[PDB]
């Protein structure tokens, strides 16, 4: 059995740290909503 | 239960402790979350019960107590941030330039940060705070590296 806990407030911090890349990848998604690599 | 707009944590007990299965969204009166969390199985807030309402399997979102209420788009340009919500850690803003995931049916946002399989059900925020997807749903790439879908709903 599953419960919920408040985490915080949906807020955009000015000055948070940034990170992370940003590739264009092909891809496929399957009827059970799982996404693969279409090479 | 508390109503209270916000994001969440998603617990169970049914393994040793008290273990975070995934993250969602609070608004409007509705949580929001990824169905491959919850498997669309009903959540306890405090002693008040949280209800399915709406889910698909394919775009992996659920909603309980009302219709899917977020309807915020990545506009294809300006960085974003995931609020990403680790298992035991405190909720922490990662600002990021999404990446794009090319289907047959369209393309779709991508943000290429690594976190626990717990953190699933994560907000991802325009400029404005409003939410434009959730995290949790996407692939291992060439690297062993893991990269999510912006996952969005319709609304109605
Ligand atoms: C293997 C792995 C690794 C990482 C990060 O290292 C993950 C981060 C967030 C979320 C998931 C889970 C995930 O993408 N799905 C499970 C179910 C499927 C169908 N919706 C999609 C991660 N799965």
């Amino acid at each position: 059995d599953m419960y919920i806990e408040r985490a915080g407030d949906i807020t955009w911090e000015k000055d948070a740290e940034v990170t992370g890349n940003s590739p264009r990848l092909d891809v496929a998604l399957d009827e059970s909503g799982d996404f693969s690599l279409v090479e | 239960g508390e109503t209270t707009d916000g994001v969440y944590r998603v617990m169970t007990r049914r393994l040793l402790g008290s273990t975070q299965v995934g993250v969602g969204v609070m608004q409007e009166g509705v949580f929001h979350t990824m169905w491959h969390v919850t498997k669309g199985a009903a959540l306890r807030s405090g002693e008040g019960r949280l209800d399915p309402y709406w889910g698909d399997v394919k775009q992996d979102l659920v909603s309980y107590c009302g219709p899917w209420k977020l309807d915020a788009a990545w506009d294809g340009l300006s960085e974003v941030q995931l609020l990403a919500v680790p298992p035991g850690e405190r909720a922490k803003n990662i600002q990021t330039l999404p990446g794009i995931f090319k289907t047959k049916d369209g393309d779709i946002g991508a943000v290429a940060l690594d976190y626990p399989a717990g953190t699933s059900g994560s907000p991802i925020l325009d400029k404005c705070g409003r939410v434009i997807g959730l995290y949790g749903n996407g692939v291992v790439i060439k690297n062993g590296s893991y990269v999510s879908a912006i996952t969005q709903g319709k609304r109605e």
